[PDB]
C-alpha cells in the first residue's frame, strides 16, 4: 500500500526461498531354503518329481 | 461544551485526550497519528466502568 500519512512509505520487498530433499531407505527381506534351490534344476525322473 | 450536532461530527475523527497504545509491553502515551485506530467511549459518557 502507498497511503497518505507521515509513515515512511515502503519500498518494494523481495524473497528468495530455498527448499531441499530428504531420503528414506526401505529394507525388505526374504529367505529361501536350500531344498528350494537344489531341486529347481533336476528333471524328468518320475511323476513324483 | 458545544452542542451534540458538532460533537458527533468531532468525535468520529479527532485524537482523544492522549490515550494509550498496545503492543509496547507497557502503557506508553500515544505520539503517532498514522497507525493508531482506537476510539474510546469514556469521553462523551465521561465515566469509568
Amino acid at each position: 500500500i502507498a497511503h497518505g500519512d507521515g509513515r515512511r512509505p515502503n519500498k518494494q520487498r523481495q524473497y528468495i526461498v530455498m527448499k531441499a530433499c530428504n531420503k528414506h531407505h526401505i529394507g525388505a527381506e526374504i529367505e529361501l531354503a536350500a531344498a528350494d534351490i537344489e531341486l529347481l534344476f533336476a528333471e524328468k525322473e518320475t511323476p513324483l518329481d | 461544551n458545544r452542542g451534540l450536532y458538532t460533537l458527533v461530527n468531532e468525535y468520529s475523527a479527532r485524537l482523544a485526550g492522549a490515550p494509550a497504545t498496545s503492543t509496547t509491553d507497557l502503557q506508553y502515551v500515544v505520539v503517532n497519528g498514522t497507525d493508531v485506530f482506537l476510539d474510546q467511549p469514556c469521553h462523551m459518557l465521561q465515566e469509568a466502568y
